[PDB]
């Protein structure tokens, strides 16, 4: 059982074809574990399409994805990535109509870049995009729980501020009650951190 | 966690509803024509009563007016009121000449 | 419309076929007029470009084609009796068919799709003629 | 306890949320027929924008018609009657559409949408001139009450003759293709107009003595001293007469006789269609051709199952055209 | 959600589709359906339809049933039918034989209003009118009887009961949301495994109401209101299916 | 088993009690209830009642809540109220501060029509009529708002939600079978715990419809059908209170 990312572009939404696509997706054995209708801004779209970053089609591609609300879906299936790649069919809409009819790109997609769907290529990009659009959707418990990778992540996170917080806790030595120490270290962390700034009125 | 009002086992109709049944039968009898009832002890039909000649007003019409105004009873009750007026004016034992629904 | 058959003395007798952009009729003819058990087969070409009522029809391969086992009917004396060169009713004429009857008493079934140029009369001698398929509807 | 204890780090999402709400244009348009729309104000000068007074159309008692129809048990519902009355007022009042008469023709079902038809009067064989015969009335069309008004084109004899040969379910797009083999010369709007012409010329009726012909203007007038018959007696076909001119097999109201040549006529220049006589205007429904068997064209409908009820309603329903209905209660009548 | 379909809801949502009943008959149904329901032991009894007649006394038909079992891989609802000319008094509609139904099928046109008529068929055969009416009603009932998919569910002792936790049919503008009552809840057979052009569906998304019309029998209508989660079906017209359907599509 | 009371079943079952609305207003309601429900982001919106004025232009009042949570032993519903002279267009009823909420209970007599009316009370205090209407609606809702017992349940996070498995109330004749809306499901508080003679229940055993009328507020009716579990309530008439209850009974 694997989870892939997918999104319905504004061309299949301005034509009111989103629900038909969702029903077709559910008919082929997929499961929509998470869905959200949203509207990307220019900066968010540019950050999402980082792999292209200045290619020939990038201007029109980023100008199109911010022309209306899209849908974002997380599909779940044993062969989700490959099966969804097949279900969408070939990227080029005219080549899709020629080769494989009765595919979502052939039916709903038109006019080249407006292929009416977007899917993930590999599990790396799938996980990256899922975390991009669903920050709180749990997943991938095997690629983060390696003792080497766990130690590496703890190393990346602790030197910035937690070591300093522990040093301050040891030097100040507040009430021996552990709850006060927990509160003090939490305040120190939420006050001193390299990622977020300090907020003042 | 079983919810409070899980299930109940009641008869189809409460055994203490004879009055409501009689009222329902009386109100249903207002509709259509009275079917002839054959007498007991034989097959001869019992002749119906000769109706009384009375006068009344248009009850569906003013039911429609009151429904358009949003007052009075429902349009499904004004029709039963018409039928009750007809039954009252049609009786021979109590001889009326004009009827009206107050 | 393409009309294919095995004709006898200037008239069609026996099994004949008639094809038009969306329709395909086939059955027995007597003296140029349909009679006996026939079969109609045609597609809902008018609603090919509207959303389907079921989602499984969107991705299916079979098209909206229906086939009916109908039966035409002729007056009992008219036709079916070669002329002698009468107590016989006349054959129905062109502008109105007076004695022609129709009958259908079974449900339609599922039929394979139809393309108008029937490939049996493929060389078309007529100047203007349309074509039809399920992928592309009435082209011209 | 677990439900109460789960961590939930609600963090600021990068995007502003968007609403998932169905489109509300149709329902807003439907609502827009209730109440009076107040005259908008001009921001530049607080005085109101220039306006036009309503129009003086001549419609029937549509609320009474809905009441009669619900009494007989036919037609549309009672609430849709109110909606139709308000929409017809919307159509008639419009100073842009100078309408001298509004009458709700009816409602054609369809596969994807329906058709609410409003009959409107304003203020090779050829075709009927605009305002003559079957082309006397225009026909506005809605898909839902209060929506946009689509005008139908005039009908031609070829369309009528072609429609007489096909039995097609309506799709409701108003632009769909009609038929392939019995080639219909037009789209679905033409087919709907032809169906309308046939049904209108076949099943629009009135009470017997209400109308009377007038040759000086060639028009029919209302009695204004007409005394309505008692209900349960309008359920008779002799109580109703036609109002619309007959539709000949040629495809029009008055046959077109091409002028015979000055010589070699021999009366054989005319086919069956050009030489045909039809019923006269204001003909009782009793003389309508009978159906197969000894069956009259119109079948009686009553408002009650007991003749004893003082005031009832009665009408007829059409056999050749299932759905065409005429009925009356008291002085209120409808078709 | 609903336990039984509501007559007033059915008449209110099918008013556009032309399925209407007279005022007297409406009130008489309101007052008389419960009486006939309680006279028998039927847990459910509702108006089934209104067939048109020639004299003017339309046949009102109602159907009822007590319990809904599953047997030989289908939901077998043991139903009982009643008819009437007025909404007040309800008479039984006797079931017919097999050959009598085959002969029933050959009578066309609207049957007359009088239930004492006899039709002559062919050795001659006499067919009562009530037999013809029951034949037509059972034909229509067998052909088209719509309920939203998974609105029912099995239980202990294997009886098809309502599903009180019904979430609502998803994508209700498509035929996969509705199913024949005879189809078992678990099975995936729905309103899409029959002929491709014998059902039409209209949908209002803002009000969330779906109307399903049968084209094989042009008098059968069904509504599903999603916001209230209430569904109901009615029949209005003579019990004739249009065999010339293909030329109509 | 229902999740929200219908506006058609309420008008049908309460028509006899005079709780009726004009047909044009009924169609306007049918169209413009979902419009306001979506324009205001409310999951539930139903017609609450209809108040009479010195004009024919009565106030139709509809209430709707988005969240409903347990708070200090009270089932607090975050209700919003809307008013309309005609069924088409709705306006809002802003809540009333306590000073004017106490200076509005002394103003009596049936309201006027224009909601821009200023009552003058005793130095002179100017109070808007909309404030008075809001006060009266709040008083009636506090005194009267009634639902069947066990029809609501408490989930995790302490939210009151409809009991999908509500099997109905046995003994619908008894007042114990009914409770106020703001009573917690666990607490055994009902209408029996109110004053002895302030609620009259008339139950038709045959049709299975119970009817509860408020005598302290004479214009409040609540019907409960048990054969199909459907309960609704409406207030029709002026919002004034019946002080001298002891003499009348």
């Amino acid at each position: 059982l694997e989870k892939t990312f997918a999104l319905i572009k504004p061309d299949a939404v301005r034509a009111g074809k989103a629900q038909e696509i969702m029903q077709l997706i559910e008919l082929n054995g997929f499961t929509i574990i998470a869905k959200q209708k949203l509207q990307l801004t220019r900066a968010r779209a540019e950050e999402f399409y980082g792999e292209h970053k200045g290619k020939e089609f990038f201007p029109k591609l980023v100008n199109f994805m911010t022309s209306g609300p899209i849908w974002a879906l997380v599909l779940a299936k044993p062969g989700a990535i490959l099966a969804w790649r097949a279900l969408m069919g070939p990227t080029n809409v005219f080549k899709a109509r020629a080769e494989q009819p009765k595919c979502l790109r052939a039916l709903y997609g038109t006019d080249g870049t407006q292929n009416a769907t977007h899917g993930s290529d590999s599990p790396i990009s799938a996980a990256r995009e899922i975390k991009f659009f669903f920050p709180t959707l749990s997943g991938d418990p095997t690629i983060y729980a390696e003792p080497t990778a766990a130690a590496e992540y703890i190393t990346k996170r602790i030197q910035p501020a937690l070591a300093k917080a522990l040093a301050a806790l040891a030097r100040e030595k507040p009430s021996a009650d552990k709850f006060e120490a927990i509160t003090f270290v939490a305040g120190y962390l939420l006050q001193n951190n390299p990622n977020k700034p300090k907020v003042l009125m | 966690s079983t919810p409070p009002a899980a299930n109940l086992s009641v008869p189809l109709v409460p055994a203490a509803s004879a009055a409501a049944a009689a009222a329902a039968v009386a109100k249903a009898s207002l509709f259509g024509d009275p079917e002839p009832v054959l007498d007991p002890e034989s097959g001869e039909p019992i002749d119906p009563d000769a109706p009384n000649e009375f006068e009344c007003e248009d009850v569906e019409g003013d039911g429609d007016l009151l429904d358009g105004l949003g007052v009075g009873l429902g349009r499904q009750e004004m029709y039963a009121a018409m039928l009750a007026v007809k039954r009252l004016g049609e009786d021979a034992k109590r001889g009326v000449s004009t009827v009206r629904f107050f | 419309g393409c009309l294919r058959g095995e004709w006898k003395k200037g008239l069609l007798v026996g099994k004949g076929t008639y094809e038009q952009p969306a329709l395909r009729f086939e059955g027995e003819f007597v003296r140029g007029m349909p009679a006996g058990t026939a079969t109609y087969t045609l597609t809902g070409h008018r609603t090919l470009d509207m959303p389907c009522f079921a989602a499984q029809h969107i991705q299916a391969e079979e098209g909206p084609t229906l086939a009916l086992p109908c039966a035409y009917g002729i007056p009992p004396g008219s036709g079916d009796e070669p002329q002698l060169d009468t107590d016989k009713p006349p054959l129905p004429a062109h502008p109105k068919y007076e004695g022609l009857t129709f009958t259908a008493e079974q449900l339609p079934g599922a039929a394979p799709d139809t393309v108008f140029p029937p490939e049996e009369g493929k060389p078309v001698p007529i100047t203007a003629v349309p074509a039809f398929s399920v992928s592309t509807g009435l082209v011209a | 306890l677990v439900k109460k204890s789960t961590f939930d780090p609600k963090e600021s999402s990068p995007l502003v949320p968007i609403p998932v709400a169905p489109d509300a244009t149709q329902t807003q348009a439907a609502v827009s027929i209730f109440g009076d729309p107040e005259l908008p104000i001009n921001p530049a000068t607080g005085e109101p924008v220039p306006a036009d007074p309503p129009n003086e159309f001549e419609a029937e008692n549509m609320l009474g018609a809905a009441a009669v129809l619900d009494c007989l048990g036919v037609g549309l519902g009672r609430e849709l009657g109110v909606n139709i009355a308000l929409a017809a007022k919307r159509i008639g009042e419009d100073p842009k559409l100078a309408v001298r008469s509004v009458r709700f023709f009816g409602k054609f079902l369809g596969l994807y949408s329906d058709y609410f038809v409003f009959e409107v009067a304003f203020k090779e064989v050829p075709v009927e001139e605009p305002g003559k015969g079957a082309n006397k009335f225009t026909y506005l069309v809605c898909s839902s009450l209060g929506g946009p008004l689509t005008r139908l084109p005039d009908v031609t004899p070829a369309q009528v003759k072609a429609s007489r040969r096909i039995k097609k379910l309506l799709t409701g797009r108003l632009t769909s293709h009609v038929s392939t083999y019995p080639a219909f010369p037009g789209n679905e709007a033409n087919y709907l107009r032809a169906l309308i012409a046939r049904i209108s010329a076949a099943t629009v009726v009135a009470p017997s003595d209400l109308f009377s012909l007038n040759d000086e203007t060639g028009e029919l007038e209302r009695a204004e001293d007409w005394e309505p018959p008692a209900g349960r007696e309008m359920a008779a076909p002799t109580a109703w007469v036609h109002v619309r001119p007959h539709l000949k097999s040629q495809g029009r109201c008055e046959v077109h006789k091409r002028e015979l040549p000055e010589d070699a006529d021999e009366d054989e220049f005319y086919n069956e269609d050009e030489l045909e006589e039809g019923p006269d205007l204001l003909a009782a429904l009793e003389e309508d051709a009978q159906l197969p068997g000894e069956q009259a064209a119109w079948t009686p409908i009553y408002s009650s199952a007991s003749e004893a009820v003082k005031t009832q309603a009665g009408g007829l329903r059409s056999l050749v055209w299932p759905g065409a209905v005429c009925g009356g209660r008291g002085s209120e009548w409808t078709c | 959600v609903q336990l039984e379909p509501n007559i007033t809801l059915v008449l209110k949502h099918l008013a556009s589709c032309g399925a209407v009943v007279s005022a007297e008959q409406q009130a008489a149904l309101d007052h008389s359906i419960p009486i006939k329901r309680i006279e028998a032991g039927l847990r459910s009894l509702t108006l089934w339809g209104r067939l048109t007649t020639l004299n003017g006394k339309d046949y009102l038909v109602a159907e009822g049933y007590n319990v809904a079992s599953s047997k030989e891989g289908a939901a077998v609802y043991e139903t009982k039918y009643f008819y009437s000319q007025d909404g007040a008094r309800w008479s039984d509609l006797q079931p017919v034989d097999s050959e009598t139904a085959t002969r029933c099928a050959r009578i066309k046109g609207m049957l007359s209003g009088d239930p004492a008529k006899n039709y002559e068929l062919e050795l001659v055969f006499q067919i009562p009118e009530l037999a013809v009416l029951r034949c037509r009603v059972d034909a229509i009932a067998t052909a088209t009887s719509v309920i939203p998919t998974d609105s029912t569910i099995l239980n202990a002792a294997s009886q098809v009961v309502p599903n009180r936790l019904f979430a609502g049919a998803a994508y209700p503008e498509k035929l996969e949301s509705y199913q024949h009552r005879f189809s078992l809840p678990g099975s995936g057979v729905t309103l899409s495994q029959d002929l491709r052009g014998t059902w039409a569906v209209q949908y209002d998304a803002f009000k969330g109401v779906a109307q399903v019309r049968s084209l094989l029998f042009p008098g059968y209508f069904f509504y599903y209101a999603a916001n209230e989660l209430t569904w109901g079906s009615l029949y209005v017209g003579d019990g004739l299916r249009n065999n010339d359907l293909i030329f109509m599509l």
